[PDB]
């Protein structure tokens, strides 16, 4: 068999059904981000005279 | 004679800020045919 996704030819056994170099590739991506951020200021004053 | 004169006040502030940024990505993709190098790039 001649391949092709090496270059190489190689010799299969007799017993084998079949054998095959056809490429299959399957990709899965999943990316999930949060930031979060709080502030806060408080501020009391009081006063007499 | 007797006088007396008197003030008193109260005061407040705030303040506050906030932020939340999300995100999500997926990528799903098949290749057929070709060379493991390039269908992989």
């Amino acid at each position: 068999v001649f391949s092709g996704d090496g270059k190489d030819f190689y010799r299969l056994s007799g017993n084998v059904l079949s054998y095959t170099f056809q490429v299959k590739i399957n990709n899965d991506f999943n990316y999930e981000f949060y930031n979060s951020t709080w502030s806060y200021v408080k501020h009391t004053s009081t006063e007499h005279t | 004679t007797k006088v007396e004169h008197r003030c008193t006040t109260n005061k407040l502030s705030e303040k506050h800020e906030g932020s939340f940024i999300q995100g999500a990505e997926k990528s799903i993709s098949l290749i057929r045919g070709g060379r493991s190098e390039y269908g992989a790039a």
